[PDB]
RNA sequence: AUACAGUGAAACUGCGAAGGCUCAUUAAAUCAGUUAUCGUUUAUUUGAUAGUUCCAUGGUAUAACUGUGGUAAUUCUAGAGCUAAUACAUGCUAAUCUCGACCCUUUGGAAGAGAUGUAUUUAUUAGAUCAAUGUCUUCGGACUCUUUGAUGAAAUAACUUUUCGAAUCGCAUGGCCUUGUGCUGGCGAUGGUUCAUUCAAAUUUCUGCCCUAUCAACUUUCGAUGGUAGGAUAGUGGCCUACCAUGGUUUCAACGGGUAACGGGGAAUAAGGGUUCGAUUCCGGAGAGGGAGCCUGAGAAACGG
């Protein structure tokens, strides 16, 4: 008989309005006693009773969903759902602890309630009841004491009540009445959080427009009171963002920026949660990373610090410079950045920002030569914004060149923190040398050369677009050599990238043989680039299986050359790595 | 191709090549003795029958082992007996003399081929066969 | 259209029935005074 | 109209037994008619055996299973109760089911081949073996022609042996049935001929399939007892 | 890519692998072509026994006809009298295989009457 | 039905001399039973041990799917237009599997005014039957071996796929 | 017949209070191996 | 033994028969092994395997049986009267599962929120990451490209004339005091849905002893060869039909020619001297007067309709 009450349900939709309403004013007429409980509360109940109402909620929830647009919603079904659920909360706090009728009066209310926000589900914007304060009370009467009990991962029904009475026009009378983004948010600023959260945080942050739109001035109150509560919830969307919904903070936040300037430390705190949305986690998107700079520029344009914040946006343009994503639009919301940072650092920076992103101009090149003749002691984004111009970004590559001995020659100058930006040089021409590039290597290889500033002649005849005889020189200049863990490291994925896989070129023998000599002259230096040689063989292992093996064996076979002279010079190490490799190429030996 | 499981290379046959000149130069020349009767103990019929031969004595021994072994007296089983048993006496007494059976100095059946002249140590080969001497 | 149309004679059908002589009622010079028009 | 595995004389009779279904195969088990009356001579006769096996003597795989046609394949421990007898049967190397005496804490489990793991329904993995004992959740890293050790007191699978290269492997099926020593080569193929090698006393060379070899231990430790001679 | 009725599609673009070491096709994982009997996305899945050999005549769609010459040790008149064998084959949205091309196929589920194998590979 | 079986007919070599066989029971073809539109009767046919078959004949409560939503509800039949593989069948209007035929969609508008509020981001040339009434759907379901009706709608596609062929 | 009504829904119970917990007590151990694994 | 109580003609029941003769001549297509079926049926064997409840027990209608009879007559019959079910078919049925605001510290979970199947046939998708023994140590960390591992490349929207949530029994008075069968309460066989195995069958990969070119062409003349879809199927399948393409086999032996094909092929046992006698499965498929159509079953175009 469930089957062919769902079969009615699912026909119970072919007769007009008028008798669809009749229906569920006869479902209403069963137990309403609107003498008796219209006022105040009921006058008794019982437990076959509650079952009818139990199953009058249901007989709701099945009419709502069948006929989830219309319902047939009438006043006296209001009044028996208001009876209902009175009924169920009367009976359930003062019968005494036996559980069983009142865990069957409790599924009875969590019933009840979810026909009730079916209703708000299926006829919204259609009834707009102007006597909502009755059972605005009745239910604020009721559920008093639910003030952190819908802070769940799954806890929705009072929680989806207030998402439904926030996410309305005119349906927020009985929000701005007393109480709902109090109690909401004091189980929003409940610290013990669930994934909920983000979701009362954008129903409070599309909720606070409707509050911002109403004429009334207790809803203005309370639009300062949501901007009060993003205020004071500023460790909630930073503990809750374990998923890639960080457009909802970017949402409020520019929201927030452009409604509310509140206090200095506010912007201050402001700044610093936008600098740890893109110091937090690197799967934050280009439009969201970027609405999310502009949100700390703008309240940078209001309320910002002088030299916290200023070293602050200073470091958010250090990494907004070297990244310049999605053509331009970050390169364009950093230059902003750079000019509201305020400060002499940040002056600079906009003016030799200013002058090389002038819309694809020969002022790039200008006005590298302008700050190399004219040499500013900021620095710092100087060198990120002359680091991404000799990476591979295709001008500037003499000016690339110039830009790395002009902060070689400052780091001279110093002579200890500029040092250290040499560690950071040295740091990025490793990633720049172990890559693809073709200019941006070439720039490395003379950063390299001015880093060197014998040595310095086989810098610049391996950069010398000859590769013969320059080969045969580095060849030399290797055997010299051995006659260095990351210098060697650098110096061999400089010439594995001149000799990566270009098959197109002859003298590739000799060229992995140059790899593996100066791989050997590494692994002669036992007491610190051991673990270099380990991690260059290591790497030349797994390029011996990457879709590429025939130079890869070879190497494979030069680099056991190091495994052979510590053997014979050994005449204790690591026996099981070696032997399950050695199975492994058993394993490739059976291919 | 592929392996399917043959009994009859894996199962004892030993009887292609069991020849009763070898075997009695072998009993001749075996240096442990062999197992013969209290002399009247061993004639069939109050000599109705001949003595019996050595094959009948050991397929006698072989059906009293079974016999007392599973607890089972043999059968009166008419085909089998109205093959084997009139064809055996019958040949028994054309071939078997006093005892001895002389049938197969009267048959066709090359020693050498079959039983002799080894097949898997046939030492095809010079070294072969010098390692097999040496 | 192998199977399609096949203009072979047939075995059992080829003396099914038996024709008839006079046949129509009518006469042929009924049939040509019956629709010369 | 006898197999060759059952070690069964001619003089015997005419009609064969066929063994009734169950959990091995017709061409890979011997009943317990041609196990007790005519092996080990536990009988003379069907109905005695047929008397013993009313008294309920017979205890394979822990349970009582009384019937002439039980089809006991391979390594399925018969427990009998008078004089404590515990026999697990395997292959001999010439093809036949040579019966070992085994003791309580051996015939207190069996092992068993894993023929496929499967997602069969409502998220439950699920392994079977040539008993078909269909026991619940074992690990994810049970490939196929792994060996699991059942419990024969519940049905859980207890200890797991991983096939792999250098394995000691028992062969039962094609032209290698019933050796042992599992170590001169590893060759698994894509269809055919595909294995692990078994040497001899020479140590001679053996191709064979997959699912006609299944693991028994280690190289030198077999948690189960052997025969010797 | 559609020259017939009745909703040209994969049965649930759709991609899948047999595995047992033979590669699909990038297009083949993702591109328009249908795979319906191609086995890499397909609707069949793999088992049996995998054949080798050249071709004699690719005439029709959908039919690839293998040769396939083997030795065989002759023991009757001593000479070993050179072995030819036939089979149709479906396509696959890898190799248009012309005459020579050394190619193998694996067996799964008869597709028309004779046809049990589906090519894999081509080098 | 006839059989099911090679002895009958040629292989790929071109062989003769047939005269095989008396034809066993598992060579077993039933009667075509071309499904049409009528009262709803389905026939209880046996095989292979209690395997119960279910072969409808005149059925007509199609269980019709939503396609972009996957909303499988209950409707009529009118009528198949195109269905090569028999240029016949459309001619004789029977119910087969991969036909497309066409419902009267009051039930569609039922849930698309009941979960979506007005009445009309769908299609243009499928909102004309939104409209109207008469939808194109495809059967999905085997009504000669499973005895039912189930179908997929016409959304776009799949429906200027098949309108562009007739 | 009322005694067999009291043996009947207590043999129900109890196969439910055995099968419906012995369910769940060996997926708990498939929760200890993929805690493990 | 005044509602049953032993013998038991004739009736329902469970099963029995669980595999027997003759006739016309098929060249790996009859047969034997083998590969596979996540391409499929399965009684029995074996191992596993069920959560939707509004204002003390459900209905006549038939036997056997009596009684009246017909007919030459049958395991042929018809009226009239009763009467039972594990026959027919309507219908009676406690509250336990996770996340846990709070914890009073161990006797730890009270509030709140989310739960709950099968059988049939339809669609979207769950089905790239983090941990160090180490890159730099700045003896702190952003750590995966290196050195090794891991989750990982049935959840839901509907039909169906939907099956069920034990009217089976045995062993054990046993525990409790809800003041009387108030709760009985412990276990095992038979049930009972589903999966897998086993059995058997059907297809299917390949292999296997006559001479054959005076058989050099066959195949589209039961689709020839393949593709797409449907029908039918236990399912794969030109197995059948619509449409389309003109294919496919062959001198590396296609296709065709016959018998000591009452003989042969291991089809198998071999025998301690018989060297093609000498153990057997099968010659081919049919047939129950003759073709045709239908039915039954886990299995059939039934030796028994």
């Amino acid at each position: 008989n469930g089957s062919q009450s769902i079969k009615a349900e699912d026909e119970k939709v072919v007769m007009p309005y008028v008798l669809r309403i009749f229906f569920g004013r006869a479902q209403v007429p069963p137990t309403s006693g609107q003498k008796r409980s219209r006022k105040i509360a009921v006058i008794s109940v019982l437990p076959n009773f509650k079952k009818p109402y139990i199953n009058d909620f249901l007989s709701l929830a099945s009419e709502r969903l069948d006929y989830n647009y219309f319902f047939g919603n009438s006043h006296q079904i209001n009044s028996s759902k208001a009876t209902l659920k009175t009924i169920r909360r009367m009976t359930g706090f003062v019968n005494i602890v036996n559980s069983t009728l009142s865990v069957l009066r409790t599924n009875f209310p969590l019933h009840t309630n979810s026909v009730l926000q079916p209703l708000i589900y299926s006829i919204a914007m259609a009834y707009y009841v102007l006597d909502t304060e009755s059972t605005e009370e009745v239910h604020l009467r009721k559920m008093a004491s639910n003030l952190r009990q819908q802070g769940l991962k799954c806890l929705s029904s009072v929680f989806e009540f207030v998402g439904n009475t926030f996410d309305w026009s005119t349906s927020m009378e009985d929000i701005y009445a007393v109480v709902v983004k109090p109690r909401i948010s004091h189980f929003s600023d409940e610290n013990l959080q669930q994934p909920s959260s983000l979701l009362r945080l954008f129903l409070y942050w599309a909720h606070n427009p409707s509050l911002y739109q109403f004429l009334y001035y207790d809803e203005f109150a309370t639009a300062t009171a949501l901007m009060d509560t993003i205020s004071n919830q500023h460790v909630k969307e930073a503990v809750i963002g374990p998923i890639i919904e960080a457009a909802d903070s970017i949402i409020r936040n520019p929201v927030n920026d452009d409604h509310y300037v509140d206090l200095v430390t506010l912007i201050c705190t402001s700044c610093l949660k936008i600098l740890p949305s893109l110091y937090v986690k690197l799967s934050d998107s280009n439009s969201i990373s970027t609405f999310l700079n502009l949100l700390v520029s703008i309240t940078e344009m209001g309320f910002i610090q002088d030299d916290h914040v200023r070293s602050r946006l200073i470091s958010s343009l250090i990494s907004i410079l070297k990244g310049k994503l999605k053509k331009l639009q970050e390169n364009d919301t950093q230059k902003i950045l750079k000019i509201l940072k305020l400060i002499v650092f940040n002056y600079n920076c906009s003016w030799s920002d200013i002058e090389e992103l002038y819309t694809t101009i020969s002022s790039l090149f200008k006005t590298f030569d302008e700050r190399n003749l004219r040499v500013s002691l900021t620095e710092l984004f100087i060198e990120l914004g002359r680091k991404v111009p000799e990476l591979e970004s295709i001008s500037k590559l003499v000016a690339d060149l110039n830009s790395y001995s002009s902060s070689r020659m400052h780091e001279y100058d110093f002579p200890d923190f500029i040092n250290e930006k040499p560690n950071l040089n040295e740091a990025s021409k490793s990633i720049s040398m172990l890559k693809d590039i073709l200019l941006p290597n070439i720039r490395i290889g003379l950063r390299d050369s001015l880093e060197e500033v014998v040595l310095s002649y086989m810098v610049k005849n391996t950069k010398y677009f000859t590769d013969f005889e320059d080969m045969a020189i580095l060849l030399y200049n290797g055997d010299e050599e051995a006659d260095r863990r990351q210098r060697a490291i650098k110096r061999l994925g400089e010439h594995a990238h001149q000799l990566k896989d270009n098959s197109i070129s002859h003298y590739l023998i000799p060229m992995i043989e140059h790899y593996v000599f100066s791989d050997d002259e590494r692994y002669r230096n036992i007491g610190n680039e051991t673990q270099i040689a380990i991690g260059g063989l290591a790497q030349h292992m797994s390029w011996n299986q990457y879709k590429a093996l025939l130079r890869r064996y070879i190497s494979m076979l030069k680099t056991k050359p190091n495994q052979m002279k510590q053997a014979v010079q050994l005449i204790t190490l690591r026996i099981v790595r070696d032997g399950a490799e050695s199975k492994l190429t058993l394993s490739k030996f059976p291919s | 191709f592929e392996d399917r499981f043959d009994a009859r290379e894996h199962k004892d046959r030993s009887n292609k090549s069991r020849m009763q000149a070898m075997e009695e130069y072998i009993r001749e020349s075996s240096d442990q003795p062999d197992w013969s009767a209290s002399i009247g103990a061993d004639i069939v019929n109050h000599g109705r029958g001949g003595i019996k031969s050595l094959r009948d004595t050991e397929k006698e021994r072989r059906v009293t082992s079974f016999e007392e072994d599973n607890f089972t007296r043999l059968n009166i089983t008419n085909k089998a007996e109205k093959r084997k048993q009139k064809q055996r006496e019958r040949n028994a007494r054309m071939n078997v003399i006093g005892g001895e059976d002389f049938g197969i100095f009267s048959s066709k059946r090359k020693l050498e081929d079959s039983t002799s002249r080894r097949g898997a140590k046939k030492t095809r080969s010079a070294w072969d066969r010098a390692q097999r001497r040496l | 259209k192998g199977r399609k149309l096949n203009y072979s004679v047939q075995d059992p059908i080829a003396n099914y029935e038996a024709p008839i002589t006079s046949g129509y009622k009518w006469s042929d010079d009924q049939i040509d005074e019956f629709f010369a028009g | 109209a006898a197999p060759h595995h059952w070690l069964l004389d001619k003089l015997s009779g005419c009609y064969a037994p066929r063994p009734s279904a169950g959990p091995h195969k017709l061409r890979e088990s011997l009943p317990l008619i041609v196990f007790l009356r005519n092996r080990l001579k536990y009988a003379l006769n069907g109905r005695e055996v047929k008397a013993i096996l009313m008294q309920r003597h017979v205890k394979v795989d822990g349970k009582v299973r009384t019937d002439t046609t039980y089809p006991a394949g391979f390594m399925d421990v018969i427990t009998l109760d008078a004089t404590n007898e515990n026999f697990r049967l395997v292959y001999d190397v010439k093809g036949r089911f040579a019966v070992h005496r085994i003791t309580d804490e051996e015939a207190s489990y069996k092992l068993g081949k894993v023929k496929k793991v499967q997602l069969g329904k409502k998220g439950v993995p699920y392994v079977v073996t040539h008993d078909g004992r269909t026991i619940r959740y074992p690990d994810p890293n049970i490939k196929v022609n792994d060996t699991v050790k059942i419990d024969l007191a519940s049905g859980k699978i207890t200890d797991f042996i991983k096939f792999d290269a250098g394995k000691l492997v028992y062969v039962t099926g094609g032209r290698n049935l019933g050796r042992i020593g599992t170590i001169v080569h590893k060759e698994r193929h894509d269809g055919g001929f595909d294995l692990v090698h078994i040497k001899d006393s020479l140590d001679n060379t053996f191709v064979t399939r997959l699912n006609n070899v299944f693991v028994i231990g280690e190289q030198g430790k077999p948690y189960i007892s052997l025969p010797k001679g | 890519q559609s020259e017939r009725a009745f909703q040209k599609q994969p049965h649930i673009r759709w991609y899948k692998n047999a595995g047992l070491g033979f590669k699909t096709p990038k297009t083949a994982i993702e591109g328009s072509y249908i795979d319906k009997k191609c086995p890499f996305t397909g609707l069949v899945s793999i088992r049996g026994k995998i054949l080798t050999g050249t071709v004699v005549s690719t005439k029709m769609h959908r039919t690839i006809v293998i040769r396939r010459a083997y030795l065989h040790y002759i023991p009757k008149y001593n000479r070993y009298e050179k072995r030819h064998k036939n089979v149709p084959v479906h396509v696959s949205p890898a190799f248009r295989v012309q005459v020579g091309d050394i190619v193998t196929v694996g067996q799964c589920r008869p597709i028309s009457k004779t046809v049990r194998f589906n090519v894999v590979k081509v080098s | 039905g006839i059989s099911r079986d090679s002895r009958h007919k040629r292989s790929a070599t071109g062989a003769k001399r047939a005269q095989f066989r008396k034809k066993r029971k598992f060579e077993l073809g039933r009667q075509p039973a071309n499904t049409k539109i009528g009262a709803k009767r389905i026939h209880s046919v046996r095989t292979r041990g209690g395997n119960k078959k279910y072969r409808a004949l005149r059925i007509e409560t199609g269980n019709f799917s939503w396609a972009s939503e996957g909303i499988s509800k209950k409707t009529r039949i009118a009528g198949v237009v195109y269905h090569p593989s028999n240029n016949e069948l459309v001619r004789t209007n029977t119910l087969t599997k991969a036909a497309i035929v066409q419902i009267d969609a009051t039930p569609f508008r039922q849930w698309f005014e009941a979960h979506y509020g007005q009445t009309l981001k769908i299609e243009s040339s499928v909102e004309s039957q939104f409209s109207a009434g008469r939808l194109y759907a495809c059967i999905s379901s085997r009504p000669g071996q499973s005895g039912r009706c189930d179908g997929y709608i016409l959304e776009g596609e799949e429906l200027a796929f098949y309108l562009r062929r007739l | 017949r009322l005694q067999r009504k009291r043996h009947q829904r207590a043999l129900k119970v109890r196969n439910a209070q055995a099968q419906r917990e012995a369910a769940a007590e060996y997926a708990q151990l498939l929760a200890k191996r993929l805690s493990e694994r």
